DNA sequence: GGCCCCCCCGGC
């Protein structure tokens, strides 16, 4: 509805609508008509449509009317202890099937096993996760399980043995630009070419980010009222994107090599609150990219910007690490 | 032990100290003659080394051993005394002194003192083993440098030991419950810092003071926590905010024109208490936070009595208003 | 289960039922076999990794001893289910003290999964085992053996399920096309049988995959290139030109070659690294230190991209410790 | 509906649901045309609790064909306490149920209550386990059997008992002294509810829990008297007979050395 | 009142600072009724959530600002009561979980998930007494919530999306994981330029009768201020105080007495590289711990002003910036502030 | 210059335990014609109002119309200590920081009088403007405690539904789903036991178990419920005192699927 | 007899 953000508004509703994870999709629809559906697994990144395609499938399944008796979903919201998944898990698929009506079974396949769907499931305990191995197995003939991850290491090997992998792929501008086209035909959003592809590269993987950069660039040109197309640079700036000016900049500063300049230089520049990911990003790129350093000085920054990346994905400060980051490559 | 605190200055207290290997003598050598066994004089001695002070342990040996050997010689002495050797938990202060020996870690102690064996002290206590090696492995005279190697270095590379052990302790009591490494906390936080400063103490032990300091952190704490949540409504900012930022500004209100104005500032005072819903307990909590040169605990002693007996008898003299209800 | 068995899934449709449907344990089962024959049953410890088919294994053990109806004179434990210190005192205790009811014979206690068991259960089962041996006996199935006390292991037969040879996993897909009437091809059963690691679990799941995917199973054959496409993993073509690239070819075309690969089909990082492991393990280096930065720079970087990231980065810096530890070859 | 059973009074089912409650917790239930029967294992395998009513008491009964119902005994308890003790309660099932449905009706008012249970899968047999011939039967009021083994179990955790020429034995073995009492058959004319039968073919000996004897003595609000049934090599039968129905308890005598 | 609380604009057309900012805000409040959730990130005392608060007040009526401060009761695994202050509004809500330490998590499964279930009473601005809108709940420093809490709200900003609306103000997305970072809206916040914040300082200063010879003496403040607003509004009223309410070209900056303790540090860590240097340090860092003074903020400035030092060569600040690196990492990864900060200043000593 | 006297303290008592556990902090305004009180929940999701006429009072009376923000749990604190059958008298005067509450009784010994601290609470211009409700009907109590124990067993949910000739309590769970029907039925000999129902149009409304459960905590008030239920208002839930009568407005569940 | 609540280990 118009009530609802574009991510909402238009998630998926049947597994047509999924694009660029078709190796699953074809045989989660394949199993419609052999109902012999596994456990699953669902791991990849954010962003590329994993809970979307469950709930779809479960839809398409079992209908309308039998999806509230015959899903379990627990989350990350709810309390999953160890005491929680051995008495209200072991319980619900212990449970008979709802009986379904005539018309469900008209007009829908409706298999004969109930549905339990443990999204994030990285965040459980592993004595929690070791309680499900008997019960998936014993109660397989009138259960299913369905495990939604990001990261696959956090199941332990038993489960991740007993269910089913999927992967799920990065959404990128080769594979998700039709459904992005199609979003903005549908909001009647006017871009200039090339202005998609730059939304979808700017989120590495991620349709919801997309999504969500096209709508505040939708909203921005409608609250200008002036009709003209929205542009890349308009983009850039709503993403974050430091500009190619103040990289230049930065590379300079880090080519003079002088301490107190590069200092200087970083406190002026985390003032204006760019992300330390972004412009780590930027300058692996440009620094990798060009064609003016030699095989040692690529060798060095690969490992100083991985070493940067691992220590900022921890939850650190920026300045620090940012300071320290182009001091080093200032002296490679 | 903490549970006979309520005993102590209500008994008379008497302590009884391990009994000399002369005061038993005499009786020893008297059960020996009763029960006609030989007991040479001269071994006495190291079987209340084995006992340490344990008349009865060393009746009870004495027993069990003449029943089938009659004669208590040199020749035997040392297996007896090895098989019954008392083991006993070592005191904090005890554990400390010990695994901050140069001794054991050298390369004849390490034989008679193993890893294993320095595991198993810091085991004896594992919840104070920790806070007691990093409070004083700072009081040492090391003997187990290395050649070069001075003992800031060796303070650095134990600190850096000290808190690798800390992130892993952080990690053994998450969610996950990783009681599994507490043996690898043996070594990142109590053996191997201490293997690099070991020797000889340059003073006293000290008991860690990290337990009261985290106390007084978390009564600051409550105190700044209720002081913003009082002046939430009138400050846009947060409880550190309000610390580093706001609180040298109320002082500069608060504080300061009671010592240029004397009781004048009263009302002045009076009216910002108004404004920002505070008390004269955030008053004394607020004065309270102020560290370095910028203490307020002379300056307020040294305030005149008439002035704050004026004062508190003018808050107590009107109605202010309350920004939490039922707090 | 609902319905018939052809609705189950392959893990669980293709479970052995008997003993001689067990593959890849020819001792184990040989030696189990001889002793519920003449009597001589001890106390077992089925130690194994998930996979190798140890829970299969004691099923079909009590089915043959007991019979059909053996679900009613055993008592199975498992993790599933609430296991301390008053279950072992009072419920295992009455099992092995206890006469059976339905017909006459020795009482039998699987504890599955005991590794998830407290120490004082553990414990407490101790003089339980030894005192009820004469009419009770024990098997506990495990999968790492540091979580069992010392004490429990010495009350034990030990038994070590091995990962599944690649005979017997050949056999076992045989008997499954025989029965789903499907065709494999062999480059394609090679591939099943190099990403399976022994486990016969992934092995049902990746034939059941590659058969949804099918057009239609009754004339077409599952080769390699259904099977990396249904599992996703990167081709042996793809790593070997992957590689060549880093070790020869300069940084801009070895990045260009490897977004490219990687944006082809859509691979992940970790699963190129690992193929790259696996081929590097078998080159004969000249020197140590070069394989030892190989090791250590790729084990830092599979644990950075197990906690997520910038996958671009961790992909330069693959590449960056490749050409630097391969530098040191000289 | 397709089973439909009417019962005379709530109470009548409650009843029995609550004399063997306290020992299982999954139960299984077969609706024929002939009755309903049920058969329950402990957790710990040693008790099985067999219950049978026949269509007499109900007062109005039809089951078209059979039906398995598995439920949660606790949970079945829980509805009935929900329930009153002056409605009418009905069981209501359908073609292959998801769930039972009990009726509360009130005929004084116009108040209904619908409850609904959900079935439990629970795939299992009966192999009515019942020995042909056992080596001895006895007979008594099922009060003093419940005194007989709350007396004895105060002192030992286990009773054994001894059917010999004439006389019944019960002896308990414990840690602050020991116990035994003797019974003899007696038949009287005057109170034949309080005679106690016995017929042997071997004399018996056979050791037992003192826990499962006092949760079975539980079913002595069911009827007035209690059959014994002893056999070497083979279970220890309970009987409690209803109104038109019975109820029977199975327990394995403890391994002997 | 204060003078950094007495003037604090209460409306978007008010802002005296990035007008680009103010534009967007106004064309997402154009339509709020499809609002995504929104992610605030800049630096501190900027205006986050000043600007925060405008938006409210455009979304909704001047309402907004008539805020309430009641208590909720909540019960952890071991039957723990713990109190949370809930700042309310009857358009908006406003909660800062961070404050029960590792138990945030419980505020995201227990009182968020009751507003966002279910819908609430309007008596007021409505016909019915039913509420036909959505209510926008304000998480303050979100970057302090621990990852089970972020994990917990991915699903529930999700499932409520056209209920319940989410606006997070923090000062850095390094503790912000992924997932959260993909549901929400990412606004940046750049700090004020100097010349507005002398603008600023000015306005205060004509409006509240301060005596200023030279405009240049304010601009000095905003060189002290290094972008914070609010440090310059506070510096400027302190001033005031202790100048009686005319600042001359002598007046000295007035530092907050943490700086000062910092720089004593530094300055001690320099000129005395001992063991008993260690100890006395040691006993300085106890002080400024036990006063309620973060630990990162105390290595972030004793590593700047280390760096500061004129005597010290491009080595030995490469050194220190690097220790630095690392035991920022170390801090974020453990519980004892002081283990670390010790190391921290063992590793500088040794390296100078 | 205010009096309540009371014809039973006991009355009282009860009017304020029937909604102790809702809210804390309610205004009463002490009019002329009576007590009024209406306080918003402190989640903004549940509105307690209530009033006490004139007539309910054995002797009422006020010079000037008062809002008193004064504590509820204060108030079953000093109503605990005292006797059964008493005159509780609510006296106050021109500027006060506390109410004397005269405790009255025929006898000159059992006399507990008290003396009630205020408190400031802010109070705003609510409306309770009446609306065009579909159903509304009113029943015992013991039906309502009967029900509502019941069904919070077996589910979080006490659904009403209230159609011609049919009221519906639905409860549905993990273990299993319960309803139970209540239906016109009046008793000649006994009265109390019946129901008196209106309704224009079909409702159905999901309400919760804590909420409704304690409620019927404080049903002890009044023998009889009152049932309002609308379609896009706020259904209410009011339990009838003497003279006037105690309301909660509790706002339904948002429903996902519909 | 059953909840409900509080204190205390947790490696080999
Ligand atoms: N394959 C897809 N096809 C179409 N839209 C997608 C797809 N994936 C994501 N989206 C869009 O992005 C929105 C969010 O997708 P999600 O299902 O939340 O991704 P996700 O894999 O569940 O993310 P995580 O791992 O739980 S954080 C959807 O409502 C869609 O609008
Ligand atoms: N030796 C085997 N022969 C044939 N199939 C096997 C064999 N081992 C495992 N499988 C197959 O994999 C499925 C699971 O085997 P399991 O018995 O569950 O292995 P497991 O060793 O018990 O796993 P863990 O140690 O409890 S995680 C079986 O139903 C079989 O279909
Ligand atoms: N005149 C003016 N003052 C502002 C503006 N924005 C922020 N301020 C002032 O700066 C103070 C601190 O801003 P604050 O909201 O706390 O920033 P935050 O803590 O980073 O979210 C505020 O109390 C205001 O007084 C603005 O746009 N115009
Ligand atoms: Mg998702
Ligand atoms: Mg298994």
């Amino acid at each position: 509805l118009a009530q609802q953000p574009w991510v909402e508004k238009y998630r998926p509703k049947n597994l047509d609508e999924v694009t660029a994870q078709d190796h699953a999709v074809t045989v989660l629809k394949k199993t419609l008509k052999s109902a012999n559906l596994p456990h699953m697994l669902f791991y990849g990144p954010p962003g590329t449509g994993k809970t979307s395609t469950i709930l779809a499938l479960t839809k398409e399944l079992y209908g309308p009317d039998l999806m509230k008796s015959r899903i379990l979903e627990l989350n990350a919201s709810d309390e999953r202890g160890i005491s929680i998944v051995r008495e209200k898990v072991k319980n619900f698929a212990r449970l008979t099937v709802s009986k379904p009506s005539k018309h469900d079974l008209e007009n829908y396949p409706c298999p004969p096993y109930k549905i339990i769907i443990l999204d994030e499931a990285d965040s459980m305990t592993a004595d929690a996760q070791s309680a499900l191995r008997r019960t998936m197995e014993t109660y397989s003939g009138v259960t299913r399980f369905c495990l939604i991850c990001n990261y696959v290491t956090r199941i332990i090997d038993p489960l991740a043995s007993r269910c089913s992998k999927f992967r799920f792929k990065a959404l990128d501008a080769s594979n998700a630009i039709d459904r992005l086209r199609f979003i903005s035909e549908q909001e009647n959003v006017k871009c200039d070419d090339g202005v998609l592809e730059r939304i979808l590269d700017i989120s590495a993987g991620d349709l919801r980010r997309g999504i969500t950069l096209l709508q505040s660039a939708s909203k921005g040109a409608q609250y200008l009222g002036d009709g003209k197309n929205i542009t890349s640079t308009q983009v850039e700036e709503l993403a974050g994107v430091v500009p190619h000016d103040i990289l230049i900049e930065i590379v300079e500063k880090v080519k003079s090599g002088d301490f107190d300049e590069i200092k200087k230089y970083v406190n002026t520049f985390m003032k204006s609150g760019w992300s330390a990911a972004s412009v780590v990003n930027q300058l692996h790129e440009y620094y990798i990219t060009n064609d003016n350093f030699d095989t040692n000085f690529k060798n060095q920054i690969s490992w100083l910007l991985f070493t940067t990346d691992s220590r900022l994905n921890n939850g650190t400060n920026e300045h620090i690490q940012l300071l320290n980051l182009l001091v080093k490559i200032s002296q490679l | 032990l903490p549970k006979m605190r309520p005993f102590d200055r209500v008994c008379l207290d008497i302590q009884f100290r391990r009994p000399d290997a002369n005061s038993i003598k005499s009786r020893l050598m008297t059960i020996a003659i009763r029960e006609k066994f030989k007991l040479d004089p001269n071994v006495i001695d190291r079987l209340i080394q084995t006992t340490r002070g344990d008349i009865r342990q060393v009746i009870n040996l004495l027993s069990t051993i003449s029943t089938t050997t009659k004669t208590i010689n040199h020749e035997n002495i040392n297996e007896i005394s090895k098989a019954w050797e008392k083991n006993i938990a070592l005191k904090p202060f005890d554990i400390a002194h010990k695994m901050l020996d140069g001794q054991i870690y050298s390369d004849i102690g390490s034989r008679n003192f193993t890893l294993n064996d320095k595991i198993a002290l810091y085991f004896d206590d594992f919840d104070f083993t920790p806070l007691m090696i990093q409070e004083n492995y700072l009081s040492t005279r090391p003997s187990v440098l290395k050649p070069g190697q001075s003992h800031l270095e060796a303070v650095a590379e134990a600190a850096n030991c000290i808190s690798l052990g800390d992130i892993v302790e952080k990690k053994i009591r998450s969610s996950e419950q990783l009681w599994s490494l507490l043996p690898l906390h043996a070594v990142l936080s109590s053996v191997y810092p201490a293997s690099k400063v070991a020797g000889h103490m340059a003073g006293r032990i000290n008991f860690t003071a990290w337990l009261g300091q985290n106390s007084k952190s978390a009564k600051y704490y409550r105190l700044l926590q209720e002081i913003h949540y009082h002046t939430r409504l009138g400050t846009s900012t947060d409880k550190i905010g309000l610390r580093l930022d706001y609180l040298p500004t109320f002082r500069k209100r608060l504080l300061d024109p009671f010592l240029k104005q004397g009781a004048d500032a009263i009302s002045s005072v009076i009216e910002v208490m108004d404004d920002y819903y505070l008390t004269k307990e955030d008053w004394d909590s607020i004065m309270e936070f102020f560290v370095g040169p910028d203490v307020t605990t002379a300056i307020i002693k040294k305030i005149p009595a008439t002035v704050k007996s004026g004062f508190t008898r003018k808050y107590n003299s009107m109605t202010h208003p309350v920004a939490i209800y039922r707090t | 289960e609902k319905r018939s068995k052809e609705n189950l899934p392959w893990v669980e449709k293709y479970r052995p039922e008997t003993l001689d449907e067990v593959y890849g344990q020819n001792e184990v089962i040989t030696t189990v076999r001889k002793f519920v024959d003449e009597g001589k049953l001890p106390h077992l410890l089925f130690y194994g990794p998930p996979g190798t088919g140890k829970t299969s294994t004691i099923v079909a053990l009590a089915r043959e001893i007991y019979g059909k109806n053996y679900s009613n004179m055993v008592l199975e434990l498992n993790a599933s289910d609430d296991r301390g210190i008053d279950v072992v005192r009072n419920q295992i205790k009455d099992f092995a003290s206890t006469r059976q009811i339905f017909s006459k014979g020795f009482k039998l206690i699987i504890l599955d999964e005991a590794d998830a068991m407290t120490n004082a259960a553990q414990n407490a089962l101790r003089r339980v085992i030894e005192r009820y041996t004469k009419n009770t006996r024990f098997c506990v199935l495990a999968n790492y053996a540091h979580k069992l006390t010392p004490a429990l292991l010495s009350r034990c037969t030990r038994f070590r399920f091995q990962p599944l040879p690649q005979e017997a996993i050949e056999r076992r897909i045989a008997n499954v096309l025989v029965h789903e009437k499907l065709k494999l091809s062999p480059n394609a059963e090679k591939a099943l049988i190099e990403l399976s690691n022994g486990d016969m679990r992934r092995v049902l799941n990746v034939l059941q995959s590659c058969k949804a995917t099918l057009d239609n199973p009754d004339e077409d054959e599952i080769s390699d290139d259904v099977i990396y496409e249904c599992c996703g993993a990167p081709r042996p073509s793809d790593l070997k030109a992957v590689l060549k690239s880093i070790l020869e070819d300069d940084w801009g075309t070895a990045h260009y070659t490897l977004n490219k690969v990687r944006s082809a089909k859509g691979l992940a990082l970790i699963d190129l690294i690992e193929g790259i492991v696996k081929i590097l393990e078998d080159y004969e280096l000249q020197n140590e230190e070069t394989r030892v930065h190989l090791l250590t720079k790729l084990a830092d970087i599979e644990y950075s991209i197990s906690k997520g990231g910038n996958d671009q980065i961790q992909g330069s810096a693959v590449i960056g410790a490749i050409k630097a530890s391969f530098e040191n070859e000289t | 509906s397709m089973l439909e059973a009417k019962f005379e009074e709530a109470s009548l089912f409650k009843r029995i649901i609550d004399g063997f409650k306290d020992c299982v917790q999954l139960v299984n239930f077969q609706c024929k045309e002939d009755g309903i029967i049920a058969q329950a294992v402990d957790d710990s395998r040693v008790l099985l609790v067999s219950l049978e009513i026949g269509v007499e008491a109900f007062q109005e009964y039809r089951c078209d064909h059979p039906v398995t119902l598995g439920m949660d005994l606790t949970s079945l308890s829980k509805i009935l306490r929900c329930g009153n003790n002056t409605d009418t309660l009905t069981l209501i099932a359908d073609n292959t149920p998801d769930s039972i449905i009990l009726l509360f009706e009130d005929t004084k008012k116009d108040r209904i209550a619908e409850y609904s249970l959900k079935l439990m899968d629970i795939d299992a047999d009966f192999l009515k386990i019942e020995e042909l011939q056992y080596d001895s039967t006895l007979s008594l009021p099922s009060s003093e059997f419940s005194k007989i083994v709350r007396d004895l179990s105060q002192l030992s955790d286990s009773i054994n008992i001894m059917i010999t020429k004439e006389t019944i034995k019960f002896v308990a073995d414990g840690d602050i002294g020991s116990g035994s009492v003797i019974i003899k058959p007696f038949v009287d004319m005057e109170h034949p509810e309080t005679s106690i039968k016995l017929e042997m073919d071997q004399p018996v000996d056979l050791t037992f829990g003192a826990k499962y004897l006092l949760d079975i003595i539980k079913g002595s609000s069911l009827s007035d008297r209690v059959g014994i049934r002893l056999s070497s090599e083979a279970p220890a039968l309970f009987q409690f007979d209803l109104k038109s129905g019975f109820l029977q308890f199975f327990l394995a005598p403890k391994f002997n050395d | 009142s204060l003078w950094v609380d007495k003037y604090r604009p209460k409306s978007l057309n008010a802002l005296s600072h990035n007008e680009e900012l103010t534009n967007f805000l106004k064309s997402l409040s154009d339509q709020p009724r499809d609002l995504p959730h929104l992610l605030l990130y800049g630096p501190n005392g900027t205006g986050k959530k000043t600007r925060c608060m405008a938006l409210l007040e455009s979304i909704f009526g001047p309402g907004v600002y008539r805020l309430k401060i009641d208590v909720r009761q909540f019960v952890t695994a071991s039957n723990r009561k713990l109190e949370l202050n809930v700042v309310s509004s009857p358009y908006h809500l406003e909660i800062t979980p961070s404050d029960m330490g590792n138990n945030d998590r419980i505020v995201i499964q227990e009182l968020l998930k009751e507003v966002a279930q279910m819908e609430q009473v309007d008596f007021q601005d409505s016909k019915d007494g039913l509420a036909h809108r959505y209510k926008c709940v304000i998480i303050n420093e979100a970057n302090s919530l621990t990852k089970d809490a972020q994990a917990a709200l991915r699903r529930t900003m999700e499932k409520y999306s056209k209920n319940i609306r989410l606006i997070m103000v923090c000062d850095s997305m390094s503790p912000i994981i992924a997932p959260i970072k993909s549901r929400c809206l990412l606004i940046r916040c750049p700090a004020p330029s100097d010349s507005e914040i002398s603008t600023i300082l000015s306005d205060v200063v004509t409006n509240e009768r301060i005596q200023l010879e030279t405009k240049d003496i304010l601009k000095r403040i905003a060189q002290a201020s290094n972008g914070n607003l609010r440090v310059s509004l506070l510096m400027l009223e302190s001033m005031a105080l202790n100048n009686e309410l005319a600042l001359k070209s002598s007046s000295p900056i007035i530092k907050p007495d943490w700086i000062i303790v910092i720089h004593k540090l530094t300055r001690k860590i320099v000129k005395e590289r001992s063991v008993n240097s260690l100890i006395e340090c040691r006993a300085v860092l106890y002080d400024l711990l036990a006063h309620c003074i973060p630990a990162n903020i105390i290595l972030k400035e004793l590593t700047f002003s280390l760096l500061d030092v004129e005597t010290l060569n491009t080595t030995n600040k490469s050194s220190i910036i690097e220790y630095s690196s690392v035991f920022d990492e170390r801090l974020s990864l453990g519980n004892k502030a002081i283990f670390h900060l010790e190391g921290f200043i063992a590793k500088v000593m040794c390296c100078l």
